[PDB]
RNA sequence: UGCCUGGCGGCCGUAGCGCGGUGGUCCCACCUGACCCCAUGCCGAACUCAGAAGUGAAACGCCGUAGCGCCGAUGGUAGUGUGGGGUCUCCCCAUGCGAGAGUAGGGAACUGCCAGGCAA
RNA sequence: GCUCAACGGAUAAAAGGUACUCCGGGGAUAACAGGCUGAUACCGCCCAAGAGUUCAUAUCGACGGCGGUGUUUGGCACCU
RNA sequence: UCCUCCUAAAGAGUAACGGAGGAGCACGAAGGUUGGCUAAUCCUGGUCGGACAUCAGGAGGUUAGUGCAAUGGCAUAAGCC
RNA sequence: GUGAAGAGGGAAACAACCCAGACCGCCAGCUAAGGUCCCAAAGUCAUGGUUAAGUGGGAAACGAUGUGGGAAGGCCCAGAC
């Protein structure tokens, strides 16, 4: 339950579908007194991972620029229906 | 500072505004380097027939 | 067909839109109820056609306890 | 509730006497004491204000809260109107009905000088 | 077959079948069958669907229709010109997305779920898929 | 200066509901009374007048609490202007705009003039 | 003083027949044939509740679904 | 012929033998203005009296009402007195 | 927007589709759409893969150890298929 994760740069309908279109899929990052974090992650790890219950539940630690983030999932988009994920909400 | 602006298109198929937009910066036909003053507008102008237009 | 009828249009709606100056008497809205209301010189006749009572700008409000749309005319 | 009645029963003269852009007199009558002040035709910002709430009126008067009082509050307004510079005003009642107190105020304030 | 119990009113507008469905996570059952495609389906399919599934599972199991019609479709009679009026109803359908879930199941087996999706998934115009209920 | 009332606004739910409170020296309320002013399509309930034995019950004001309502990012999604494209009932791509719903969270309004009482 | 309601009101005042017909025009508009289309018609296929002594798929195939053809009934009015 | 809604693509306008309804009036009070008022529908108790007539309190708050369709509008009430 | 009222190049031929607006001449050059082995002007161009069906060069539900990529998930030296 640890995942490398870049920070975005562009951001929109025009970036995330590129994204997308390139095994990964956007993220957010957010809690506490600190400011949201918007971040980039590959899909197919993070589709291998859902599959397992503990993935709603317990702490995930996202790396980040060499820091190591606790969070846990919060909410999810599925894509409507082809079996893959699009964005996820990560409440810390 | 100017910028050289050139049109690359026909302006025979396309929307009354893009028709005006060109008699706005000056362009007649196609292969018109017309140069125009730098300001917010005129760049506005460029980016509303940017598909036709290139800027030098 | 059963039907197949129609009233002719009554051409309703903002005439003087927010910040266009109208002289004294000039018809801001035609409507049928009260949508928006009379606010600072600014009139409603038996049609509830809101018209202006002097020679100024049009102004759109958002006031009120029920939250109601005020059209007001400034100098 | 009462007030909340009074309050709606009012705000018809408020809402009118408002949009002419008029200065109002408004004058809060009760069991015991009645008000009185003249008030900016923008409805904030008061010019002049009296009741029998006040010790200077209050130390005279047999009783606060009748129609002899009313005359001395009316008439203590309409004195102080007239020194501030206001002649030309309005009576808002308020939602009380003109009648008793209310009246023996607005004719005290109308006998006073101010003219409405 | 299903149809509404009164309605405002009797014919309605063509309309266009556009963008994405809303329906799309699994709610009551565990399982589910999923539009892929985009159609639209009949009062008379979803019976003949549904049928081809309780059928398939036999008395045990529960199952949900997530789709109902809620919309009149027009015909004009054979040998009829244009104009003269709107058409009468003849059936009545439901507007499918993709990615609406038509059809949930629970009480049953993965394999036997599967088996009797497909039954059903044959009677149907529309492309699907199976979908499992996930946990968020 | 401050703490308590009332009057009239500004602002209209972060401001409203419920629940839990606590306040009476003035202020407010009920309360007292019904020749007089006035009132009831019956009724001093209401409206009205003349009062000061009572209380803070109700109503009102103030403090406390998220059970609701209410506000609400960031990111994504839908949609869509313009020029393209495709497998063209529907999509997609470049570039511009960019929701709604939800989510973290916020959240028991904030003030204006004026009057009165009390600690000064 | 007017359902001048054919409601910008031709007159105060007006219905029919023609296969006995005629003139001016129209493929601006039908009947035949062609064309475009394929609801219908025809012809295939997809799933399998059942029948068949037992046994879905020898032979049928309900509920539904997807195509072809231009052979029927049609639609449109593009040629004449 | 006239009115209302949608079709009508967030100003106006916009067709079809497209989709649904109305009008050819009514009123010396149903106008004026002044001064008041607040509804539906339930709950429980009450003679005849019962689901429902009239009464009392409590609940909800505009689901009401608007001389007539439909639309937009109204507690400052355009509502009912 | 185009034709109507617009020729010219392309889409085999093809008023409305893509490119582009003919004042006249020249046996000059650069480009648009679209193209470049031969009919017929110009790449038998360069590199990396896919395709074996003559797909390209008409079509669906559904069917299939076709064939490429991937990302995972079931077992070994106690020797699984
Ligand atoms: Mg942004
Ligand atoms: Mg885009
Ligand atoms: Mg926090
Ligand atoms: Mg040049
Ligand atoms: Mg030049
Ligand atoms: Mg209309
Ligand atoms: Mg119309
Ligand atoms: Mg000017
Ligand atoms: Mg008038
Ligand atoms: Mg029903
Ligand atoms: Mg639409
Ligand atoms: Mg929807
Ligand atoms: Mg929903
Ligand atoms: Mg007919
Ligand atoms: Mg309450
Ligand atoms: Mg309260
Ligand atoms: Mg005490
Ligand atoms: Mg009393
Ligand atoms: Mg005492
Ligand atoms: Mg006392
Ligand atoms: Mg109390
Ligand atoms: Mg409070
Ligand atoms: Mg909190
Ligand atoms: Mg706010
Ligand atoms: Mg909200
Ligand atoms: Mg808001
Ligand atoms: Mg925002
Ligand atoms: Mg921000
Ligand atoms: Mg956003
Ligand atoms: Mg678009
Ligand atoms: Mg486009
Ligand atoms: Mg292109
Ligand atoms: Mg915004
Ligand atoms: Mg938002
Ligand atoms: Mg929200
Ligand atoms: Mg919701
Ligand atoms: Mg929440
Ligand atoms: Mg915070
Ligand atoms: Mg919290
Ligand atoms: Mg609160
Ligand atoms: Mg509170
Ligand atoms: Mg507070
Ligand atoms: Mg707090
Ligand atoms: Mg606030
Ligand atoms: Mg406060
Ligand atoms: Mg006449
Ligand atoms: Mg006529
Ligand atoms: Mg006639
Ligand atoms: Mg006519
Ligand atoms: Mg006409
Ligand atoms: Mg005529
Ligand atoms: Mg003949
Ligand atoms: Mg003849
Ligand atoms: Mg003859
Ligand atoms: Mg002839
Ligand atoms: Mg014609
Ligand atoms: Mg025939
Ligand atoms: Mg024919
Ligand atoms: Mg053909
Ligand atoms: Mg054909
Ligand atoms: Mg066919
Ligand atoms: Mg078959
Ligand atoms: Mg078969
Ligand atoms: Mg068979
Ligand atoms: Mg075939
Ligand atoms: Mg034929
Ligand atoms: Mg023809
Ligand atoms: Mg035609
Ligand atoms: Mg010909
Ligand atoms: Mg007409
Ligand atoms: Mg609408
Ligand atoms: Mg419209
Ligand atoms: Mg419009
Ligand atoms: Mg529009
Ligand atoms: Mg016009
Ligand atoms: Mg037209
Ligand atoms: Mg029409
Ligand atoms: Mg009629
Ligand atoms: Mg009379
Ligand atoms: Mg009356
Ligand atoms: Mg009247
Ligand atoms: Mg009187
Ligand atoms: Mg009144
Ligand atoms: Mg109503
Ligand atoms: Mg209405
Ligand atoms: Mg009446
Ligand atoms: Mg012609
Ligand atoms: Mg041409
Ligand atoms: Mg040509
Ligand atoms: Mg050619
Ligand atoms: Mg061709
Ligand atoms: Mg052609
Ligand atoms: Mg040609
Ligand atoms: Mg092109
Ligand atoms: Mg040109
Ligand atoms: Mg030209
Ligand atoms: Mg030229
Ligand atoms: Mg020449
Ligand atoms: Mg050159
Ligand atoms: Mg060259
Ligand atoms: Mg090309
Ligand atoms: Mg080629
Ligand atoms: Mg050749
Ligand atoms: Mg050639
Ligand atoms: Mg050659
Ligand atoms: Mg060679
Ligand atoms: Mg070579
Ligand atoms: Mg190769
Ligand atoms: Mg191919
Ligand atoms: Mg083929
Ligand atoms: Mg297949
Ligand atoms: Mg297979
Ligand atoms: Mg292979
Ligand atoms: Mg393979
Ligand atoms: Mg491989
Ligand atoms: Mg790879
Ligand atoms: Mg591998």
């Amino acid at each position: 339950f640890t995942i490398n994760a870049e920070v975005r740069k562009e951001q929109g309908k025009g970036a995330s579908r590129r994204l997308r279109a390139a095994n990964k899929f956007p993220a957010i990052i957010y809690g506490g007194k600190e400011a949201p974090l918007a971040i980039e992650l590959d899909h197919d790890k993070v589709m291998n991972m859902q599959a397992k219950a503990e993935f709603y539940s317990e702490v995930l630690t996202i790396v980040v620029d060499g820091k190591e983030i606790k969070v846990k999932a919060q909410d999810v988009q599925r894509h409507p229906y082809k079996p893959k994920l699009q964005h996820i909400d990560f409440v810390r | 500072k100017t910028i050289k602006i050139t049109q690359t298109r026909s302006a025979i198929g396309r929307l009354p505004k893009h028709k005006a937009t060109l008699l706005g910066l000056g362009l007649r036909r196609i292969g018109h380097t017309v140069e125009r003053e730098d300001t917010p507008a005129i760049r506005g102008m460029i980016n509303a027939v940017s598909f036709m237009v290139k800027v030098e | 067909t059963r039907n197949g009828r129609d009233s002719e249009a009554k051409r309703l709606g903002v005439k003087r839109f927010g910040g266009e100056s109208v002289l004294a008497g000039s018809i801001i809205v035609r409507q049928r109820g009260t949508k928006f209301h009379a606010g600072a010189n600014v009139g409603c006749g038996r049609d509830h056609t809101l018209f202006a009572k002097a020679d100024g700008k049009v102004k759109f409000e958002v006031k009120g306890p029920k939250n109601r749309k005020f059209i007001s005319i400034e100098a | 509730d009462k007030k909340s009645a009074r309050i709606r029963r009012a705000t018809r003269a408020r809402r009118k006497l408002q949009e002419l852009g008029a200065t109002r007199l408004v004058v809060h009558r009760t069991p015991r004491h009645i008000y009185a002040q003249v008030i900016a035709p923008n409805g904030s910002e008061v010019l002049v204000a009296a009741s029998t709430v006040e010790k200077a009126i209050a130390e005279q008067l047999k009783y606060t809260g009748n129609k002899d009082a009313a005359a001395a509050v009316g008439k203590a307004v309409a004195e102080r109107a007239l020194e501030k510079g206001i002649k030309d005003v309005s009576f808002d009642r308020s939602g009380f009905q003109y009648h008793g107190r209310v009246q023996a105020l607005a004719d005290a304030a109308r006998e006073a000088g101010l003219q409405f | 077959m299903l149809q509404p119990k009164r309605t405002k009113f009797r014919k309605m507008h063509k309309g266009r079948n556009r963008g994405l469905a809303q329906g799309t996570d699994v709610s009551f059952g565990s399982f589910g069958l999923k539009a892929v495609g985009r159609g639209r389906l009949t009062a008379r399919q979803i019976e003949a669907a549904r049928r081809a599934m309780t059928r398939a599972v036999k008395r045990q199991g529960k199952i949900w229709i997530r789709v109902f019609p809620d919309k009149p479709i027009t015909e004009k009679p054979l040998a009829v010109r244009m104009g003269k009026g709107k058409g009468n109803v003849e059936y009545w359908v439901a507007l499918i997305q993709p990615g609406k879930v038509l059809y949930e199941m629970d009480g049953v087996p993965e394999e036997l779920a599967r088996e009797a999706f497909k039954l059903a998934a044959a009677k149907l115009p529309i492309k699907t898929t199976f979908v499992t209920k996930t946990v968020m």
